């Protein structure tokens, strides 16, 4: 069925284009920022970051 | 962290099939307007490499 | 035309936006995104070179003789150009199956204006806004 | 007073291929025969 | 793609029909262009009408400036040797 | 005489549909009426709700005579059509309403998986056609059904389909007539002027204030002017608390409400519809002088009981022919000769004039018969049923002596 | 004749993405519905007058030949009646609230639960709003897609048409498993009223 | 009949607006300047409560709707139809006065019977 | 009397707008200009709220629908019919006031037996 | 233009395909299939004999002052011919309500292009891709 | 103290919403001076609003001088490719 294929492929790239939107914001405007300097990425920057 | 959705008609993305009977085509179409903000960027902090 | 996802290739959908799809002859075998102009009643052919020749853009693969669906002059197109591209440029068929400037061809007017730039031998996106038939 | 509600009709065409040859009701638009 | 106006429509419209006769009924001459507008003219076309004002009821009625009898409105194909 | 018809039917198509005297097309905008709800849908809901709403009963003539063990238990005929059809009182609702507003209700039959009766089955008529012969019998079944972004099509035999005309052109008129169909310019009427009356209301219901500035014949004001005017006397920020003050050369004048009897226009609206439909105007919430009482009522709700006896009347024969009939025949051991009668109970009646009835002439009655006229399971005792005296005059008496 | 349906249903729709199909609804249609019962006013107690005529005035259940089912339950005689009625207090409740359910929402909804023991418990209903059919091409159902709102977003499952249980009141035609609400059919009435 | 009145309700039975540009014996207003007066004025786009702001040069009059007795007359076509048809007056679902009781009601139903 | 109503009922039931164009004592207007006129006020194309923006000098005047009552002549003829027939009022769908009960009507239906 | 069956003549249905209608007023009287242009604001009148005066065919008899339909570019059409045109042949307004190629006009680009050729007096089918206005 | 008028309460007004969604719906270019009063431009702080006409429906109705189609009053942003 082509069109509950089109139907899918349509509802996904709208999803998709949400994330985009969101993930944009998200990263963009955010006011914090744990700089690791290329160190200690993992649990010890995810910590600091909080 | 908000993602504001707006429809005219309805909430939700809005996807419609149609039928073109002047060429006998099926289209399927969807639509959506979305904005997304913080209430408080301070409430958020980025990774960095 | 053909597009490229990982180890496979996929065929090119010649049209982008538009309801000005209209049905011909295929005067002799065709190709999608070919132009295409009238070599008959109702009758449409590969277009020569340098104007004059083109009605709009063939839409999927035909033998002779088979009927053929064509995209018209109000139609948005994914469409092969045989030279550089950009914006802006004005382009119209090559005699090769292919688009080229109006710039690059002997001709001072084209069909259609392009949207996004393209290399050589790659996928233009233009939209088809004129038809040029016999004018001596 | 009403019209003549009514409408000649024009020519019409005798109709016989259904009956005068074989009809495959195709699955589709392209397909084969084997001989 | 055909308009209520268009030409090969005409026959199908229920008012060009009902104006045909109207006009037949109103005429006392086949000379459309001193009484008709061309825009009856053309909506009606109203030329292929046999207009001439023998379908007027006016065109047998008595209508006489001194009547005595009280007989004007009398419509002569209605007497008894027609 | 013949066996077979010899005047002929008017209906053999040219095309290569059988004609198609409705089109899929017009099922649909069946279907569209139906579902856009409102006073129209109502209105065709009551009609179904008063010809099949009311429930049924079955009867076959000498049902005692057909006992029979049909698995080591004894059973009559009509013990096992109740218990081959348990919901026969809503079936008969569902089937009675398709064929209200469809031209036919239409169905298959349906068994278990070991090939014993399970029910019969509604199709949803809006999706089906009938193709049918030169003497106007149903031949085959087309069906054209939704899927997505488009249509599925197959052909049944009417050999294993069955199916119900209530409104028909003729005696001879196997396929039948939708009253939407027959009605739709009433139908559009109707919804015209609703949608007229409702713009109307928004435009003319209600009064609008006027500002009007500068004075007749003196200094003109523009655009950028009237708007600091249109900033002080703005409605979305005004009260009834507000007062103004002004100039000689600032009027306030009023646009009133401009009234129209749209009360008239829908009360004649809901007379031409319930009219055309056969209701009485009552059941679209509209009154009428002089209508309400005496032979004037009686009239109107006789009209309307006589119309709900003759759609209970063809759609009970059709029902037992076409579908209680094959169904006996084929997964019963009783006979399918058998004289069995589908009643359908009529919706107006009054308990207290029948109570009054037994009263005046119970008399002259059979105990069954009062039990029938009450609606109640006829006595135990044949003998007490068939008497004509009351069954507890014989008791006190039977017990007394 | 058949064991399956030969007559097919014209109710295709969806998959897990949104469509505006027509003979499916979504988890916003029936949002909207949860909205016009929750917002009050006249609309409102007008649709639960309706829910009090159809199912506010209680129930009584018969079984025919009940007498014949007497019956040692639990040391006990019990006849299939006296059982029901001790399976189901207060079926008078339920009758009303699913009643009314079932006449807002196309359908009312719940399951069957068991004590620890196993031994039935009670038909504990389902919110109608959080819950939707699949539908096979024949026309029953053979799904039910569950969406329930937590904390800025939703959870979601889905259950088989196995241990649900289901009710429609009002159906677009006899065949029809999924049923109408009466509101989203009226949806232009309720506007027309509220402007 | 039926017709006519369907005709006349849709032209006479509700009111519509009329605005009227431009001082009398003033400066006149021309085609394209009536096109932007609409754009203000448009029923489309207007809501119950809008209200207008203008200069002494603009009058918004009413076509007011223009009363007749409609329902006299299907009462009327329902009465001359439902006599030659010889069915009381009441299956048209119209009523009369003084006819309603008594042996004039006894009458009509003798008649019918 | 009944071809009489049938066709006043055509002309008077219904009222019919009269468009009035061109300034009283000023400029004439002629037939070709009245067609373009017509053109925008055609009740074929009107709808039942279309609005209307117009210069001081049009006017939409209306010929009101001329009240008469046709019931009145309509019960007097049948009153004239029904006695020259022989028959009681009532028989024509009409009826009279202070005539359907007491002996009144004892008399009138004894004089009908 | 008219079509012969028998004793009858029929007019031609003018538009074949085409979603491009608009409303003017005659400037003049006008007949069904007749090429025209603006004459004044949104006033429409016959196109004369060359170029810079076209926007589309008349769709139906009309009165001077009355309202026109027009079928404009984007529209297949069916229209009288003054001379023997063929396939691919771009036409223009002949000035005579009739069409001719761009070819024998003074003009060197035209308004429709031939679909289907015609005799001189005859039908052909054409579909409308421009408009022309005054350029000076 | 804080009054509704005062810089730090207009978010609390329910006026200050609902006017300027109104101011947005009137617009038809960016330009405040041209469409509004000065009045109006402090009070709902219309600079902060992108009001730019984009939201008015009047920017998307047809409305040509003739209309023999019914197309008048059409929306584009309704339509099915929209
Ligand atoms: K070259
Ligand atoms: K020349
Ligand atoms: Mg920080
Ligand atoms: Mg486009
Ligand atoms: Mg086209
Ligand atoms: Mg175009
Ligand atoms: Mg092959
Ligand atoms: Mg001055
Ligand atoms: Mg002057
Ligand atoms: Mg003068």
């Amino acid at each position: 069925d082509l069109i509950e294929r089109n139907i899918q492929r349509v509802g996904a790239s709208l999803e998709n284009g949400i994330n985009r939107v969101f993930l944009t914001e998200l990263v963009d405007n955010a006011q914090n920022n744990h700089d690791t300097a290329g160190s200690n990425q993992g649990y010890q920057a995810l910590n600091s970051a909080v | 962290i908000h993602t504001i959705l707006y429809a005219p008609n309805g909430q939700d993305v809005e996807i419609k099939d149609y039928e073109d009977p002047i060429r006998d085509i099926t289209g399927v179409n969807g639509r959506l307007h979305v904005d997304c903000q913080y209430s408080q960027g301070r409430s958020s902090a980025t990774v960095q490499y | 035309a053909t597009e490229t996802q990982g180890e496979h290739t996929f065929p090119v959908e010649v049209l982008i936006s538009g309801e000005e799809l209209r049905g011909y002859t295929a005067g002799e075998a065709l190709s999608a995104g070919e132009p295409v102009y009238l070599s008959g009643d109702y009758e449409v052919s590969a277009s020569s070179a340098d104007g004059g020749e083109f009605l709009g853009v063939n839409l999927y693969d035909v033998a002779s003789g088979e009927p053929v669906a064509l995209a018209g002059d109000d139609c948005e197109v994914r469409v092969e150009v045989s030279e550089q591209v950009t914006a802006n440029d004005e382009i119209l068929p090559d005699g090769l199956g292919t688009f080229e400037t109006v710039a690059t061809s002997a001709a001072s007017a084209g069909v259609a204006i392009v949207q996004e730039g393209a290399a050589s031998g790659e996928v233009c996106e233009a939209y088809i806004f004129a038809v040029q038939g016999t004018t001596a | 007073e009403q019209l003549l509600e009514v409408v000649m009709e024009g020519r019409e065409l005798r109709k016989v291929a259904r009956e005068a040859s074989n009809v495959i009701n195709a699955n589709t638009r392209v397909g084969d025969v084997p001989i | 793609m055909q308009l209520r106006r268009s030409p090969g429509m005409r026959p199908m419209d229920r008012d060009w029909h009902q104006e045909r006769a109207r006009a037949r009924e109103q005429a006392y001459s086949s000379d459309l262009t001193s009484q008709f507008s061309e825009s009856e003219i053309v909506k009606y076309e109203l030329d292929t009408a046999q207009i001439d004002g023998s379908d007027n009821p006016r065109t047998y009625i008595w209508n006489r400036t001194i009547d005595l009898f009280g007989m004007n409105g009398t419509d002569v194909r209605e007497l008894r040797n027609r | 005489a013949s066996s077979t018809p010899q005047t002929n039917v008017d209906s053999m198509g040219g095309g290569q549909f059988n004609g198609q005297d409705l089109t899929f097309e017009d099922l649909r905008d069946i279907k569209d009426v139906r579902d856009s709800g409102g006073q129209v849908a109502q209105l065709m809901d009551y009609k179904a709700l008063l010809n099949f709403g009311e429930g049924c009963e079955i009867h076959v003539e000498g049902d005692d005579e057909t006992k029979q063990l049909v698995d080591g238990e004894p059973m009559t005929l009509s013990e096992w059509l109740e218990d081959a059809f348990p919901h026969l009182d809503l079936l008969v609702l569902d089937l009675g309403g398709d064929a209200l507003w469809y031209p036919y209700a239409v169905g298959e039959i349906q068994e278990t998986i070991t090939g014993e009766f399970k029910e019969a089955l509604p199709a949803e008529p809006w999706t089906l056609m009938p193709e049918s012969d030169a003497q106007g019998k149903v031949q085959a079944w087309h069906q054209r059904t939704k899927t997505h972004g488009g249509y599925q099509t197959q052909t049944l035999p009417a050999d294993d389909l069955w199916h119900i005309v209530i409104n028909k052109a003729s005696a001879r008129d196997e396929v039948g007539i939708s009253e939407v169909l027959r009605n739709k310019d009433e139908i559009q009427a109707f919804k015209q002027n609703e949608a007229a009356i409702n713009q109307a209301i928004e435009l003319h219901g209600f009064p609008q204030r006027h500002v009007k500035v500068g004075k007749e014949d003196g200094a003109p004001v523009r655009d950028n002017d009237l708007r600091r005017v249109r900033t002080i006397f703005d409605p979305r920020t005004t009260d009834a608390n507000t007062a103004y003050f002004t100039g000689q050369d600032v009027d306030v004048e009023t646009l009133e409400a401009h009234n129209f009897d749209y009360s008239a226009i829908h009360e004649m609206d809901m007379r031409n519809l319930t009219t055309a439909l056969g209701l009485p105007l009552e059941a679209g919430n509209v009154g009428a002088d002089g209508l309400g009482s005496g032979k004037p009522a009686e009239l109107r709700f006789a009209l309307l009981k006589l119309a709900i006896k003759a759609n209970q009347r063809s759609f009970s024969v059709q029902f037992v022919e076409r579908v209680m009939r094959p169904v006996v025949r084929d997964y019963s051991p009783f006979d399918h000769e058998a004289d069995i009668r589908l009643e359908i109970n009529d919706p107006l009646e009054d308990i207290g004039e029948v109570a009054d009835l037994i009263q005046q002439v119970g008399d002259y009655m059979t105990n069954e018969q009062v039990a029938e006229k009450l609606d109640l399971p006829a006595p135990e005792d044949d003998e007490v049923a068939d008497s004509y005296r009351s069954p507890a005059d014989m008791e006190k008496d039977e017990a007394g002596v | 004749a058949s064991s399956t349906p030969q007559t097919n249903v014209d109710s295709m729709g969806g998959g897990h993405s949104y469509q505006f199909n027509g003979q499916d609804l979504t988890f916003e249609d029936l949002r909207d519905i949860k909205d016009v019962r929750d917002s009050g006013g006249q609309v409102a107690q007008l649709m639960d007058y309706k829910a009090l005529l159809n199912f506010g005035e209680g129930c009584e259940i018969h079984v025919e030949g009940d007498d014949e089912t007497k019956q040692l339950v639990d040391g006990e005689p019990m006849t299939l009646s006296e059982w029901l009625e001790d399976a189901f207090p207060h079926l008078d409740l339920l009758v009303l609230d699913l009643g009314g359910d079932a006449l807002w929402y196309p359908y009312a909804v719940g399951e069957i639960q068991e004590t620890i023991t196993g031994e039935f418990k009670e038909a504990l209903p389902a919110e109608p709003w959080t819950l939707m059919p699949e539908s096979d091409a024949q026309g029953k159902v053979q799904a039910w897609h569950q969406r329930t709102k937590t904390h800025g977003g939703y959870q979601t499952q889905t259950l088989p048409a196995d241990d649900l249980w289901h009710i429609v009141i009002n159906k677009a035609s006899a065949r029809d498993e999924v049923g109408i609400s009466e509101v989203l059919r009226n949806k232009d009435e309720i506007q027309a009223f509220k402007q």
